[PDB]
């Protein structure tokens, strides 16, 4: 099926540059927009940049504001991030997203392998504890806390929650708040109402071990929250 | 012939028999709706040539539209976005439906092909399913039952019913004499009602594969088919400037819509959520609302200024969409 | 008296807004007139609109008690120049749609109707400029009347002589021939007698030549009907949008 | 065509051999049926422009 | 209007980007009908202009032409004929020997189906290539048992000048013309006489968009 595969990262000296590349192959390259999402060798996902599925509408973050660059090239199926002034708080894993916008979409819904680099008003997400003990087969409710109500005026609530499989990329399990990604049991199921936010697993098997994060997508930047994982007790 | 015949005057003795009185006796002491005043909410631009078909999906919100550019538009009625343009291998093309599940749209025409294309593919564009190829005719009309079965009429006097994983015909449906124009589903989707170009609409069986019933009465050419929310009657649009109101049970005609100021011939109907009111799109470039049950013109839709090729109403009943061969679809409410 | 003056000023300054909406209207809905050359005309009529809207008040003011500037000419200039070498552009493109039939037709592509376009906005921009880089002024007077009405009017009558020998080439038949001589003449005789005087008085007794000026302006307020009414998609449009 | 007419023949005794009910019965199924949806239908009485989707 | 509605929006006008290029693209093709009748050397046009619809494309001077045959749609034309309104003209095929040969007859059959689409109501400002085939196999089969009214010479020159004008007859309108051709099924470059007779309809289409034909 479908592929990203990250190419460029290794140890820098601090202040210098390198350029990362994703190769893509398997599907429609041009009509996707592409998103860079770093994790820190701690915890975390953070957003980096996104350019567009014609290449003509590039964010960036505000740690990444000058110093970095994306871009893309449609023919040869590769996107680029071209980094300078690598600093100690760059150090990180760093995933190419493919996302694409129309009406019914699914957003955020494949991502990369990765590569670890290394060297030497906001909305904000809280997920509150970050770590909670399950058992296979009791149910789990994991909540998401935002400040800005996400939801829009046109009946969409824009959150979307993420399972990264413990040394695996992270994935979609829901998007915009209720819906249930392609491939994805039913045991998941999303609930909430504008500013509160809920996953609820139901027979929990242990597969569905790891970290879970919830995304906002109403405003740039965005945000992730601070992860919950569950376990094996 | 003689036995032939002596069934048709049976038939005509037994219809006489059961029609003691007539829809204008019952729904005469019934209060009219006065005039109906819809504008154009949304105009849908994107087409560069006369477009054919278009079809509502189930959320009420998305609808599929066939033109001669070679194109089916996806549009996104409340925002005016068009969420695809499908690239038609074949430009000549006089139908197109749309999935209920949402995943899958239709479309064909001079072809002789009904070729079936995926929405919801990994790889994030739109491609042929399949291509359905039985008929030699061309294909005038096309409906999904599920995302596995559809029923197809064609301009070879014939109906035919396919499955879209092996690309066979299951069952097909002969008897008509003329060139089989319009097809409509009844709301549970065991029968469905075609009307042909030898002025008769034939009530068929969907699993059988027999017809049931045979309704004559129009002068003309049938152009257009529609089946009442209730799942017991139909109305028929043709050539004569006529639509008329057909019944399952009664095995009848009940009522004529038609009126002197109009001459041209009727391209399109539909019915609105309930009943009473029938929509009708026709040649002089106009699209008239019928009373269904006084046959009183409640109202006209002056958009277009080429003729009304298409129409429908959402699945719940909010708006209505025309299409014409001006290029345009126009939302109405 | 100066009332009735006024009035008619008045009228025809509505009557061009009017004509020229209608064109601008009728190009920008319809599908039958979704032609790449009729770019021209809704280019035309926005040159006119603003020959009307702006200058047509200003010079009201300073005739009607006749006192007050080097803005005002400069746009009065550019807006009347532009308006002739849009004549002179639609004069062009008829000329090589039926002079080179089929290979042509591959080339009347709406981005080239826009260069023309462009091209002729700065060339009465570059004509409007030197007085600047109410008087109304010998080696500007000469220049402007020339790029301004005698190489634009010698390029329309020459193409329409052209257009005329065609038209008699290709061709119920002898009314045919008397509608194309009428139509000629009546395209090719308004310009003339709606500009020919001004320049003639301008490149060579103050009543006389206010009179010129204004028939001048009468140009922009007939260039509707002269280019649209001969056209039966122009005439089905105008007659859904007013009935 | 022997077969092709007995085809009809047979058709036509299809045709024939179907109960019918009372054209004023089902007349006043069908002003039933119009009357107990009525007002789920938005064309006859248009609602008020916030439960309109088409402003 | 949010994140995803600016993308989904800027989708959207990407994808009418493209709708626009095509159109520009395709209006530079040269559409064309065949509408000959039976055996009548329809056949014999599209080879030597190299179920359902047959499209043939030929390119000719930096021109891409177009040609649609419906042969194989034995249905009723009067459903679909409309499809073809805004063509640029129609290819006529006549068999000139089949005066004679009875299927009735063959030739009044072809006037039969001539008159019907010449004096149909979407094409009376549609023009008409009428290619008259067969022409050596007339000229030795060389025709009062067609036109018995004709009474006049039986030479191959009148009589073939005698059926053009019998078959031109029926035009009946002001805005379009016949532009009349015989070909003997080995004729060099017929793609010449359609060239030529499209230069000639599109000459006359922009003087009419004047007011001047
Ligand atoms: C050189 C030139 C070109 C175009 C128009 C004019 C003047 C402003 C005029 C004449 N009648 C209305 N205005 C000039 C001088």
């Amino acid at each position: 099926d479908v592929q990203l595969v990250e190419s460029g990262g290794g140890l820098v000296q601090p202040g210098g540059s390198r350029k990362l590349s994703c190769s893509a192959s398997g599907f429609a390259f041009s009509s996707f927009g592409m998103h860079w999402v770093r994790q820190a060798p701690e915890k975390g996902l953070e957003w980096v940049a996104y350019i567009s599925s014609g290449s003509g509408t590039i964010y960036y973050a505000d740690t990444v504001k000058g110093r970095f660059t994306i871009s893309r090239d449609d023919p040869k199926n590769t996107l680029f991030l071209q980094m300078t002034s690598l600093r100690s708080e760059d150090t990180a894993m760093y995933y190419c997203v493919r996302s694409i916008y129309y009406y019914g979409s699914s957003p955020f819904d494949f991502w990369g392998q990765g590569t670890t680099l290394t060297v030497s008003s906001d909305i904000v997400m809280t997920q509150a504890t970050s770590s909670v003990p399950v058992t296979p087969g009791e149910s789990v409710s994991i909540s998401c806390r935002s400040s800005k109500s996400l939801l829009h005026s046109n009946g969409n609530t824009y959150l979307y929650w993420f399972l990264q499989r413990p040394g695996q990329s992270p994935q979609l399990l829901i998007y915009r708040m209720s819906n249930l990604a392609s491939g994805v049991p039913d045991r998941f199921s999303g609930s909430g109402s504008g500013t509160a936010f809920t996953l609820t697993i139901s027979r929990l098997e242990a597969e569905d071990v790891g970290v879970y994060y919830c995304m906002q997508h109403l405003e740039y930047p965005l945000t992730f929250g601070a992860g919950t994982k569950l376990e094996l007790k | 012939r003689q036995e032939a015949e002596q069934l048709k005057n049976q038939i005509r003795d037994a219809r006489k028999a059961c029609a003691d009185a007539t829809l204008s006796q019952i729904t005469n002491n019934i209060d009219p709706v006065g005039r109906i005043q819809m504008r154009t909410r949304r105009t849908l631009r994107g087409h560069l040539a006369k477009i054919y078909a278009m079809h509502w999906g189930t959320d009420s919100r998305l609808l599929v539209s066939a033109s001669q550019d070679g194109k089916l538009i996806i549009w996104d009625s409340y925002t005016t976005n068009k969420v695809h343009a499908i690239p038609l291998r074949s430009s000549w093309v006089m139908t197109c439906a749309y999935a209920p599940s949402g995943n899958y749209v239709a479309c064909g025409g001079l072809d002789n092909i009904c070729s079936i294309y995926n929405l919801k593919t990994r790889e994030g564009n739109v491609r042929v399913s399949r291509e359905l190829a039985g008929h030699t005719g061309y294909l005038s009309c096309c409906r999904f039952l599920d995302d596995n079965q559809i029923v197809t009429s064609s301009g070879d006097t014939t109906c035919a019913l396919w499955d879209i994983e092996t690309g066979q015909q299951t069952t097909t449906f002969t008897g008509h004499t003329g060139d089989v124009m319009s097809l409509s589903l009844a709301p549970d989707t065991r029968l469905f009602v075609s009307g042909a170009c030898d002025a008769s609409a034939k009530l068929w069986d969907v699993r059988e594969g027999m017809c049931r019933q045979t309704f004559t009465g129009h002068e003309s050419d049938i152009n257009a088919i529609c089946f009442f929310p209730n799942g017991n009657a139909f109305a028929t649009g043709s050539d004569d400037a006529t639509c008329r109101l057909f019944d399952l049970r009664a095995d009848q005609e009940l009522m004529t819509y038609s009126h002197d100021n109009i001459i041209c011939g009727i391209t399109s109907v539909s019915f609105s959520k309930s009943g009473r009111l029938l929509l009708a799109g026709y040649d002089d470039f106009n699209c008239n609302v019928w009373d269904a049950l006084k046959a009183d013109r409640a109202g006209v839709l002056a958009g277009h200024d080429n003729r009304v090729s298409c129409l429908g109403v959402t699945d719940d009943g909010m708006a209505v969409a025309t299409g014409s061969w001006d290029s345009f679809l126009k939302i109405w409410n | 008296a100066t009332a009735a003056i006024a009035a008619a000023i008045t009228f025809l300054i509505l009557f061009t807004i009017f004509g020229n909406a209608l064109v601008i209207l009728a190009v920008l809905t319809s599908r039958s007139l979704r032609a790449p050359q009729n770019l021209f005309l809704v280019s035309l009529a926005a040159a006119d609109i603003l020959v009307a809207t702006l200058i047509i008040p200003f010079s009201l003011a300073n005739e009607l008690l006749g006192y007050w500037c080097e803005v005002y000419l400069a746009l009065d200039v550019l807006f009347c120049t532009s308006s002739i070498v849009h004549l002179c552009a639609i004069s062009l493109d008829r000329y090589w749609a039926v002079s080179r039939a089929l290979e042509y037709n591959s080339k009347r592509t709406p981005r080239r109707i826009k260069c023309i376009i462009l091209t002729v906005w700065l060339i009465a921009a570059v004509i409007s400029l030197p007085p600047l880089i109410c008087k109304l002024n010998a080696w500007y007077i000469l220049a402007s009347s020339i790029g301004s009405f005698f190489a634009p009017c010698l390029i329309m009558i020459l193409v329409y002589l052209r257009i005329y020998l065609i038209a008699k080439r290709s061709n119920a038949q002898l009314t045919r021939e008397k509608r194309f001589t009428f139509v000629l003449a009546v395209v090719i005789g308004v310009f003339v007698l709606c500009w020919f005087p001004f320049f003639f008085s301008y490149s060579l007794p103050h009543g006389l030549f206010q009179f010129f000026f204004w028939i001048g302006y009468c140009n922009s307020s007939l260039n509707p009907v002269i280019y649209t009414i001969f056209n039966q998609d122009f005439r089905r449009a105008f007659r859904r949008i007013l009935c | 065509s022997i077969a092709q007419a007995r085809k009809l023949v047979e058709q036509l005794k299809m045709e024939a051999n179907i109960d019918r009910i009372k054209v004023s019965k089902a007349a006043a199924d069908l002003m039933a049926y119009c009357e107990a949806h009525a007002k789920e239908d938005p064309l006859l009485t248009p609602v008020p422009a916030s439960e309109n989707p088409f402003r | 209007l949010s994140a995803e509605e600016r993308a989904a929006l800027e989708r959207s006008k990407a994808i009418e980007k493209n709708l626009k290029e095509d159109g520009i693209s395709a209006a530079k093709d040269v559409k064309l009908l065949l509408l000959g009748a039976g055996e009548s050397g329809k056949s014999t046009i599209v080879k030597q202009m190299k179920t359902g619809i047959v499209e043939t494309h030929f390119t000719f001077k930096n021109l891409h032409f177009r040609l649609f045959d419906v042969g194989g749609q034995r249905s009723e034309r009067k459903k679909w004929i409309h499809c073809f309104e805004d063509v640029t003209a129609i290819i006529f095929c006549v068999a000139l020997s089949g005066y004679d040969q009875v299927l009735t007859n063959r030739m009044h059959e072809s006037l039969m189906l001539f008159d019907s689409i010449c004096n149909n109501k979407f094409f009376i400002d549609t023009s008409i290539i009428l290619f008259l085939n067969k022409k050596d196999l007339f000229g030795e089969k060389i025709l009062t048992i067609c036109f018995p009214e004709y009474t006049g010479p039986n030479t191959y020159e009148d009589a073939a000048a005698y059926i053009q004008a019998q078959f031109e007859s029926k035009n009946r309108s002001p805005n379009k013309e016949i532009y009349c051709h015989m070909t003997c099924a080995t004729d060099t470059n017929n793609i010449q006489v359609v060239f030529d007779a499209v230069t000639d309809i599109i000459i006359a289409n922009n003087l009419r968009g004047c007011g001047l034909y």
